[PDB]
C-alpha cells in the first residue's frame, strides 16, 4: 500500500510534470535551432551569439526562448522525428531501439508538437502507431517472461515501455507467488537490507 | 553550460529507483545555488544597463539567464521533494526510529520534516476511534490466521504480550503468538514468520 | 482511575507514535503517572514522547531509562544546571573529525573507517598529520578569495583578475615558465640553504632570493603560498606569504554547528538557547592566567599569599596555573618537592570559604614538570603528586597541556610549550623585528592553525594526537603562556595573550573577565 | 442501516478508493460506525473466558473488519498525501451542499502536511534562492490526479445515455447503455458522477 | 634468458623486442626470494595443501568459488564499462608525465635502452586497470581511488622496467 | 488491488461444512451463523471454513459446482465461445485453490476438479488477451467484459489500463 512511487510523468500531455525527474531529465536532451536575433555576450557559452546561428541546446531552454512569432529562435526538429524515420517506424515499429533513438522517444516527441510546426500532425500519428505497433509485443513479453533474463526483452524499449514492461512482470510475479502460495508469509522490508 | 551541476543531483536520485534514500548532497546544492546567484547578479547588470543606457539588444541575454534560473529552481525543488517521498515511505517500510546509518544520510531539516510528519500522523491515527484510536500501519497484508509462528533472528531482550507476561527473544527461540503483536517486530526484522 | 485504563492510553500513545516500551519502562510509566487526572493525561503522554524523541534512540523499543530520564527532562534541570557555563577539556579529550574531500565536509570518527588513534602510532599516521594539516589550509584557502572564477563568470563579469592555486605536480612540463603561477605547499630545507616546498603530489627546490616576504615567521614546516614560475627544475618565487585566515563565524556558516571544540553538547556552546540564556545572568565571571609559577621554592608562597591578598575582593571564577612548576627539576628531589609545596598551597587556601568553594585551581604542567617530558600534548603529572590536593580542594583539576577551557559563551585555548624564540631563530629570510614580533608571531599561529606550526624534532607530538593541537575554527581566546615576555593583540575577533614569564617580568600577571570580554594589562611589582 | 450492511458499504468504498485515480467523496458515517462495532466487539469479548470456540471466531472477523478499514483509511492518505494543496484548494472552493473530500481528521492532516512541506522547502533552498525565485506556487508544482484515467467497474442500476468520447473529434464521440450486472472497461472521468452516486461499482 | 634473473644482467635478462613488450599493459617480473621464515610458511602451506585432499571439498570463508566468479565476471563485462572522471584523469596525466621523464633520466644515466619502454600505450593501460578496478564495483565512473591503485599496481612494472 | 486481496474477498463466499463439535449461534458483523451441530451440514464463509478444517474441526463439502461432468460442460461451452461464459462462482479460481489444497482428502476427484479449473482459466486468459490487443489495435474508448471475474481482470488490468491511458494521451496530444 503505502511503498514509495515517484512523481509520474506528463510529458505526453499538454505539459510536464514540474517535480518529475523523468520529465527533467528528458527535457535536458538537445534540440537543434537557429536564432533569429543576436544575443550580447552569450558568445562565452554559445563578444555576442550573431544572428541567424545556428545551435544545439536543452529542450527547456528552447521552450522557455520560443515563441509563436520566432522572435529569439526557430527550432529544428530532431532527425529522428523527421520525414525520413518516420517511414522507418511506419515500417515495422517492433524492430526499431528506442533506447538508442530516446531514452524518452514519446516523451520528448510529445514536447515537440508545441513549437507549431508544419508536420505536428505527422509526428503525432507517428508517435500514436509506433505505440500501437509495440504494443503487443510489450504485453506478450512482459507478462510472459518469467523467472529469467529479461535484458534481451528489454533493451530496445523507450522509458515509457519499460515502465510499462515492470508493469506487466509486477503482475506476472504478483500472480505466480500467489499460486504458489508465497504471498501469505509476511515479510521484513526491503529497508532490512541495513 | 549552464544548470549541467543541477543535472546530478537528479541523475543520483533517479539511478536508484528502488527508493533507498542516497546521502543528502550539501555540496551539490550548495553550487547549485552558487550558480543562481552568479545568474542573478549577471542579470541585474545587464537589466540595470539596458533600462538606465537604454540599451535594447541584451533583452534575449536577460531571458536566458531568466530561463536558467527557472531551470535551477526546478531541478532542486523536484530533488528535495522526491528525497521527501522516500523519507515519507521509510515510516510505513519500517517504523519510527531509522537506524543510525541511515539517519546519516538525512539533512537535519529532513530529520525535522520527518519529525513533523511522525507526529502529525500520530495525531491523526489518534483521532479516529472513540478512544486510543486506530494504528493503521498495522494489518498492512489481509489475515489469515489469528496466531503466527516466529523465529527470532536478533537477541532483542524481552517482549511484552499480555499485562505480566513477556516472551525473551534469544535468537532460534521459536513463539506461537498473535499475529498483531509480531507484525511490527516481523516488518523490523526482528521476528521471522516461519509458516509458508 | 484503573491502573489497566491508564497502562491501555500509555500504551496506545507510544505505539502510535511508532514505539514500545519494555515491560519494567510501562510498569515505570504506569505509576509515575498516577496522580494525572483524565482531563489532562494525553498532553501529559505527548510532552513524554516528545521528550523521550529528543534522546538518540538505537532502536523502536524504549528501555527503562530512557523513559526515567524523559519524565526527568519533564520536570527537573528543564531550565539548566548548574555546571555547564564553565568546564575544563583536556587534549586528549578532544573528539576526531576527517574531513571528506568528494563530499567537502567533516565527518565523525565514529562515520568513517578511520582507526582509533593510540599513542604508539603506526607510520601511516605520522604522514597523516602533515597531510592533515596540508588539508585543512588547503579548504580554507580555497574558499577564501581564491575560489572559483566562476565559471559561469563570463569576461565583463569577472573583468578582474583572480589567483587560481596549482599543486606541485601540475608545474612540471608544458607549464614551464609561465608568467604567474601560486602554490600553497611546505617549506623546508633538504640541507643549509636548500630549501624546498612540498605538497601531498610532490616537492620540489626554491629559487627564492627575488622574492617579496609578506611579512611573518616564515620557519621550516610552515604551509606557505608560494608564487613564482617553474624552470629547470626549480621554482623561481616571485612572492612569499602565509595562506589566508577564516573566521570562525564564516567556519560555522559553511560547516554548520558542528562542535569541533568539544565539551559534551552536540553543537557548539555558543549555539544553544540554554547557553545563550544563562550568559545573561553570568556578568561576574573572571578566570586568571600564570606561567612560571615556581611554587617548588617558597617565594612563590609568598607570591600566591599577596595574590589572594589582593583578589580576595572579587573572587575569580578559576587560576590557571602554566606548568613547568619545577625551577629545581634536578632529578628525584623536585617530585617531593612538588609535592610538599601542593600540599602547601592546599593548606593556604584553605583559609578562605569563598574562593575555595568558588575558584577552580586547574593545572596544566609542561617541560619542567614530573611524568612525561617535552612530547605533546603534554600529559598530566602523577596522580600520587596530586591526590592530597584533590582531596581537600575538590574544586581543581589536574590535566594536559594543550588545554581547551569552554565558558557559558566563549572558548579558550591554553598552551605554553615555548616557540616564540624559536620561531625567531629559524626564519627562511628572516624575522620581522621591534614591537611587531608578537604581532609576526600570532598572525603565523593562527595563518598556520595549528600550535605548533614547526617540525617534529623541534618540537614533538605524539602522532595520532596531533589533531588536538589544532588552532581551527579559531578561539576566542588565544593563551600562549611563554617563557617569552607577556603580550597582548588581536586578530580576526580572536584574543591573544601571554602572561608572560611573571618572575623576569616584573610581576606581571593577567586576568580576564570572559563574560566583558576584554583584559587586564596589570603589572603586580606594586603590590 | 443493518451491521452486515454496513461492512458491506465499508468494501464498496474500499474498492472505489483502490481504482479511482482521485480522492472520492467521503464515508464519515462508515467509518465512525465500523470504528463504533469494532469498539462494541472488543467490550464483549475482553468479557469472557479462555480457550472459547467463538472467541476466536469473533476476533477472526473483527481483524478482517480492520484491515479493511485500515487499508481503506491508509489508501485515502496516500492519496492526500500525494494531493495535498489540490485537495485543500478543493475544500477551501466547495460550495454548500456538495460533500467533502475530506473529513475533518483529514482536512487537519493535510493542512499539517503542506505547512511541513513548505517549511522544509523554504528553510532548505528557497530562502537562499535570489528573492523573485523564493516562492514556489505547490498548487503548480504539485501534478493534479488524472481523471482521463481507464477503470474497470461493474454497474449496480442501470444507466442510459453514457457518452464515450474516443478523442478530440465530436464527431467519433457515442452513447451506450450500461445495463445492470454488465463490466465495462471506460475512462474514468466519463463516469465520475455514477461513482459518486454508487451506481457503478470500481474493480 | 637465464633461468634465474641473475640480478647482475640487467637488461641481458630479456631476448623480447620493445614492440611487443610495449603491448603488455603490466610485466611482472617475479624473482623467487629466500627468506627463511617465508620458506618455513611456505613450506607448511604447501604440506597442509597436500593433506587437506581428502577433506570433502568444503566450503571456504572470504573468498567466491570459482564457478561464482565466472558467472560474476561475465556479468560485469556484459553490463558496466566505466569511463575516467574528470580530476582521476587530471591524477593519471601528471602522475604519467612524472614516470615519463624518471623513464627518460634512468635511460639517459645508463647511456643504454631499457628493455621496457614506457609509453602511450603503458598510459592507456593504465587507464584501462582504472576501469577494470571500478568495473569490479560496477561504477559508472572510475574515482582517485581507483587510479591510485591503478598506478600502484604499474608502478611495479615500472619498477620492473627501472 | 493485490491477488491476495482478490482472496480476501473470496474468502466471503460461502461453502458448507461438517463440524465434529457442538456451538450455539454466533452473530457476527457480517452476519449471524449456526448453530454447529455434529455431523450436520452448516453453511459458512470460506475463512472460517478453511480454518475449521486447519484446527481439525470440520469436514469440508465441495460445493454444488464442483463436479467433473459439470466442469467438463463448462469448460467445452467455455472454448467454443468466443465471449466469457458464466463462471460458476465469481471467485472460482480462488475457490478452487483453497478448498483444492486445504480439503482434497474430503472431495474426490480433486485432480480432474483442478485440471478443469486450470482449463478454464487457460482459455478465458487467452479471451482477455485476445480483447486488449483488440482495444489496442482498433484503438477503441470502451469495452464489454461482463463475465469477467476479478482475479482474471487483476491479472491484467493494471498493465492495461496503463497502456491505455498512454494510448489516450498519444491520440490527443494535438487537442489545443
Amino acid at each position: 500500500s503505502e511503498a514509495y512511487f515517484r512523481v509520474e510523468s506528463g510529458a505526453l500531455g499538454p505539459e510536464e510534470n514540474f517535480l518529475s525527474l523523468d520529465d527533467i531529465l528528458m527535457s535536458h536532451e538537445k534540440l537543434p535551432v537557429r536564432t533569429e536575433t543576436a544575443m550580447p555576450r552569450l558568445g562565452a557559452f554559445f563578444n555576442a551569439v550573431p544572428q541567424g546561428s545556428k545551435l544545439e541546446l536543452p529542450l527547456w531552454l528552447a521552450k522557455g526562448l520560443f515563441d509563436n512569432k520566432r522572435r529569439i529562435l526557430s527550432v529544428e526538429l530532431p532527425k529522428i522525428y523527421q520525414e525520413g524515420w518516420r517511414t522507418v517506424f511506419s515500417a515495422d515499429p517492433n524492430v526499431v531501439d528506442l533506447h538508442k533513438m530516446g531514452p524518452h522517444f514519446y516523451g520528448f516527441g510529445s514536447q515537440l508538437l508545441h513549437f507549431d510546426s508544419p508536420e505536428n500532425a505527422d509526428i503525432s500519428q507517428s508517435l500514436l502507431q509506433t505505440f500501437i505497433g509495440r504494443f503487443r509485443r510489450i504485453m506478450d513479453s512482459s507478462q510472459n517472461a518469467y523467472n529469467e533474463d529479461t535484458s534481451a526483452l528489454v533493451a530496445r524499449l523507450d522509458e515509457m515501455e519499460r515502465g510499462l514492461f515492470q508493469t506487466g512482470q509486477k503482475g506476472l510475479n504478483d500472480f505466480q507467488c500467489w499460486e504458489k502460495g508465497q504471498a501469505s508469509q509476511i515479510t521484513a522490508s526491503n529497508l532490512v537490507q541495513n | 553550460m549552464f544548470c549541467e551541476k543541477a543535472m546530478e543531483l537528479i541523475r543520483e536520485l533517479h539511478r536508484a529507483p528502488e527508493g533507498q534514500l542516497p546521502a543528502f548532497n550539501e555540496d551539490g546544492l550548495r553550487q547549485v545555488l552558487e550558480e543562481m546567484k552568479a545568474l542573478y547578479e549577471q542579470n541585474q547588470s545587464d537589466v540595470n544597463e539596458a533600462k538606465s543606457g537604454g540599451r535594447s539588444d541584451l533583452i534575449p541575454t536577460i531571458k536566458f539567464r531568466h530561463c536558467s534560473l527557472l531551470r535551477n529552481r526546478r531541478c532542486t525543488v523536484a530533488y528535495l521533494y522526491d528525497r521527501l517521498l522516500r523519507i515519507r515511505a521509510l515510516r510505513w517500510e519500517y517504523g519510527s526510529v531509522l537506524p543510525n546509518a541511515l539517519r546519516f544520510h538525512m539533512a537535519a531539516e529532513e530529520m525535522e520534516w520527518f519529525n513533523n510528519y511522525k507526529r502529525s500522523l500520530a495525531t491523526y491515527m489518534r483521532s479516529l476511534g472513540g478512544d486510543e484510536g486506530l494504528d493503521i500501519t498495522q494489518d498492512m497484508k489481509p489475515p489469515k490466521s489469528l496466531y503466527i509462528e516466529v523465529r527470532c533472528l536478533k537477541d532483542y531482550g524481552e517482549f511484552e504480550v499480555d499485562d505480566g507476561t513477556s516472551v525473551l527473544l534469544k535468537k532460534n527461540s521459536q513463539h506461537f503468538l498473535p499475529r498483531w503483536k509480531c507484525e511490527q517486530l516481523i516488518r523490523q526484522g526482528v521476528l521471522e514468520h516461519i509458516l509458508s | 482511575m484503573a491502573p489497566e485504563r491508564l497502562r491501555s492510553r500509555a500504551l496506545s500513545a507510544f505505539k502510535l507514535r511508532g514505539l514500545l516500551l519494555r515491560g519494567e519502562a510501562i510498569k515505570y510509566l504506569t505509576e509515575a503517572l498516577q496522580s494525572i487526572s483524565e482531563l489532562e493525561l494525553e498532553d501529559k503522554l505527548e510532552k513524554i514522547i516528545n521528550a523521550v524523541e529528543k534522546q538518540p534512540l538505537s532502536s523502536n523499543m524504549i528501555e527503562r531509562s530512557v523513559v526515567e530520564a524523559a519524565v526527568q527532562e519533564c520536570s527537573q534541570s528543564v531550565d539548566e544546571t548548574i555546571e555547564h557555563v564553565f568546564n575544563i577539556i583536556g587534549a586528549f579529550d578532544i573528539p576526531r573529525f576527517v574531513y571528506n574531500s568528494e563530499r567537502k565536509k567533516f565527518l565523525p570518527l565514529l562515520m568513517t573507517n578511520h582507526p582509533a588513534p593510540n599513542l604508539f602510532g603506526t607510520p601511516r599516521d605520522k604522514a597523516e598529520m602533515f597531510r592533515e594539516r596540508y588539508t585543512i589550509l588547503h579548504q580554507r584557502t580555497h574558499r577564501h578569495e581564491l575560489f572559483t572564477p566562476p565559471v559561469i563568470g563570463s569576461h565583463p563579469d569577472e573583468s578582474g583578475s583572480k589567483f587560481q592555486l596549482k599543486t606541485i605536480e601540475t608545474l612540471l612540463g608544458s607549464t614551464t615558465k609561465i608568467g604567474d603561477a601560486i602554490v600553497l605547499g611546505m617549506i623546508t630545507q633538504l640541507k643549509e640553504g636548500k630549501f624546498f616546498l612540498e605538497d601531498p603530489t610532490g616537492t620540489v627546490q626554491l629559487d627564492l632570493s627575488k622574492a617579496q616576504f609578506h611579512s611573518g615567521l616564515y620557519t621550516e614546516a610552515c604551509f606557505v603560498l608560494a608564487e613564482g614560475w617553474f624552470e629547470d627544475q626549480v621554482f623561481h618565487v616571485n612572492a612569499f606569504g602565509f595562506p589566508p585566515t577564516e573566521p570562525s563565524s564564516t567556519t560555522r556558516a559553511y560547516y554548520g554547528n558542528i562542535n569541533f571544540f568539544g565539551g559534551p553538547s552536540n553543537t557548539s556552546v555558543k549555539t544553544s538557547a540554554k547557553l545563550k540564556q544563562l550568559e545573561e545572568e553570568n556578568k561576574d565571571a573572571m578566570f586568571v592566567f600564570l606561567s612560571d609559577v615556581w611554587l617548588d621554592q617558597v617565594e612563590v608562597l609568598e607570591k600566591l599569599r599577596i595574590m589572594f591578598a589582593g583578589y580576595s575582593p572579587a573572587p575569580p571564577t578559576c587560576f590557571i596555573l602554566c606548568g613547568n612548576f619545577s625551577s629545581a627539576p634536578y632529578g628525584k628531589n623536585q617530585v617531593q618537592a612538588l609535592k610538599d609545596s601542593l600540599k602547601t598551597l592546599a593548606d593556604i587556601i584553605c583559609e578562605y570559604p569563598d574562593i575555595h568553594q568558588s575558584s577552580r585551581f586547574v593545572f596544566v604542567p609542561g617541560p619542567e614538570d614530573p611524568g612525561f617530558g617535552s612530547i605533546l600534548p603534554r600529559p598530566p603529572l602523577a596522580e600520587s603528586i596530586t591526590n592530597e590536593f584533590r582531596q581537600r580542594v575538590p574544586f581543581s583539576v589536574f590535566t594536559t597541556n594543550p588545554c581547551r577551557i569552554q565558558y557559558c559563551t566563549q572558548e579558550i585555548t591554553v598552551f605554553r610549550e615555548d616557540l616564540v624564540n624559536k620561531m625567531c631563530r629559524n626564519c627562511v629570510r628572516f624575522p620581522s623585528s621591534n614591537l611587531a614580533i608578537p604581532n609576526h608571531f600570532v598572525k603565523t599561529i593562527l595563518s598556520q592553525g595549528h600550535l605548533t606550526p614547526l617540525p617534529l624534532y623541534v618540537c614533538p607530538v605524539y602522532w595520532a594526537y596531533d589533531y588536538a593541537l589544532r588552532v581551527y575554527p579559531v578561539p576566542d581566546l588565544l593563551v600562549i603562556a611563554d617563557k617569552y615576555d607577556p603580550f597582548t593583540t588581536t586578530n580576526t575577533e580572536c584574543l591573544c595573550i601571554n602572561p608572560g614569564s611573571f618572575p623576569r617580568s616584573g610581576f606581571s600577571f593577567k586576568v580576564f573577565y570572559p563574560s566583558n570580554k576584554t583584559v587586564e594589562d596589570s603589572k603586580l611589582q606594586g603590590f | 442501516l443493518t451491521p452486515a450492511e454496513l461492512i458491506e458499504r465499508l468494501e464498496q468504498a474500499w474498492m472505489n478508493e483502490k481504482f479511482a485515480p482521485e480522492l472520492l467523496e467521503s464515508k464519515p458515517e462508515i467509518v465512525e460506525c465500523v470504528m463504533e462495532q469494532l469498539e462494541h466487539m472488543e467490550e464483549n469479548l475482553r468479557r469472557a473466558k479462555r480457550e472459547d470456540l467463538k472467541v476466536s471466531i469473533h476476533q477472526m472477523e473483527m481483524e478482517r473488519i480492520r484491515y479493511v478499514l485500515s487499508s481503506y483509511l491508509r489508501c485515502r492518505l496516500m492519496k492526500i498525501e500525494k494531493f495535498f494543496p489540490h485537495v485543500l484548494e478543493k475544500e477551501k472552493t466547495r460550495p454548500e451542499g456538495e460533500p467533502s473530500s475530506l473529513s475533518p481528521e483529514e482536512l487537519a492532516f493535510a493542512r499539517e502536511f503542506m505547512a511541513n512541506t513548505e517549511s522544509y522547502l523554504k528553510n532548505v533552498a528557497l530562502k537562499h534562492m535570489p528573492p523573485n525565485l523564493q516562492k514556489v506556487d505547490l498548487f503548480r508544482a504539485v501534478p493534479k490526479p488524472d481523471l482521463d484515467s481507464y477503470v474497470f467497474l461493474r454497474v449496480r442500476e442501470r444507466q442510459e445515455n453514457i457518452l464515450v468520447e474516443p478523442d478530440t473529434d465530436e464527431q467519433r464521440d457515442y452513447v451506450i447503455d450500461l445495463e445492470k450486472g454488465s463490466q465495462h472497461l471506460i475512462r474514468y472521468k466519463t463516469i465520475a458522477p455514477l461513482v459518486a452516486s454508487g451506481a457503478v461499482q470500481l474493480i | 634468458v637465464f633461468g634465474r634473473w641473475d640480478e647482475t644482467k640487467g637488461e641481458d635478462n630479456i631476448d623480447f623486442m620493445p614492440t611487443i613488450l610495449s603491448r603488455f599493459d603490466m610485466i611482472f617480473i617475479v624473482k623467487d626470494e629466500h627468506n627463511e621464515e617465508r620458506d618455513v610458511m611456505l613450506a607448511k602451506h604447501v604440506i597442509t595443501l597436500h593433506v587437506s585432499a581428502l577433506t570433502q571439498t568444503q566450503a571456504v570463508e572470504g573468498e567466491i568459488d570459482l564457478a561464482k566468479l565466472k558467472k560474476f565476471i561475465a556479468y560485469c563485462r556484459v553490463k558496466c564499462g566505466p569511463r575516467l572522471s574528470a580530476e582521476a584523469a587530471e591524477k593519471l596525466k601528471n602522475r604519467y608525465i612524472i614516470m615519463r621523464s624518471g623513464a627518460r633520466q634512468h635511460e639517459r644515466d645508463s647511456d643504454r635502452r631499457s628493455s621496457i619502454p614506457i609509453t602511450v600505450r603503458q598510459l592507456e593501460a593504465i587507464v584501462r586497470i582504472a576501469e577494470a578496478l571500478s568495473k569490479m564495483k560496477l561504477q559508472p565512473f572510475a574515482t582517485e581511488a581507483d587510479v591510485e591503485e591503478a598506478l600502484r599496481l604499474f608502478q611495479v612494472s615500472t619498477l620492473d622496467a627501472a | 488491488m493485490d491477488a491476495a486481496e482478490v482472496e480476501f474477498l473470496a474468502e466471503k463466499e460461502l461453502v458448507t461444512i461438517i463440524p465434529n463439535f457442538s456451538l450455539d449461534k454466533i452473530y457476527l458483523i457480517g452476519g449471524d451463523l449456526g448453530p454447529f451441530n455434529p455431523g450436520l451440514p452448516v453453511e459458512v464463509p470460506l475463512w472460517l471454513a478453511i480454518n475449521l478444517k486447519q484446527r481439525q474441526k470440520c469436514r469440508l463439502l465441495p460445493p454444488e459446482w464442483m463436479d467433473v461432468e459439470k466442469l467438463e460442460k463448462m469448460r467445452d461451452h467455455e472454448r467454443k465461445e468466443e465471449t466469457f461464459t458464466p463462471m460458476p462462482s465469481p471467485y472460482y479460481m480462488e475457490l478452487t485453490k483453497l478448498l483444492l489444497n486445504h480439503a482434497s482428502d474430503n472431495i474426490p476427484k480433486a485432480d480432474e476438479i483442478r485440471t478443469l479449473v486450470k482449463d478454464m482459466w487457460d482459455t478465458r486468459i487467452a479471451k482477455l488477451r485476445v480483447s486488449a490487443d483488440s482495444f489496442v489495435r482498433q484503438q477503441e474508448a470502451h469495452a464489454k467484459l461482463d463475465n469477467l471475474t476479478l482475479m482474471e481482470i487483476n491479472t491484467s488490468g493494471t498493465f492495461l489500463t496503463q497502456a491505455l491511458n498512454h494510448m489516450y494521451k498519444l491520440r490527443t496530444n494535438l487537442q489545443p
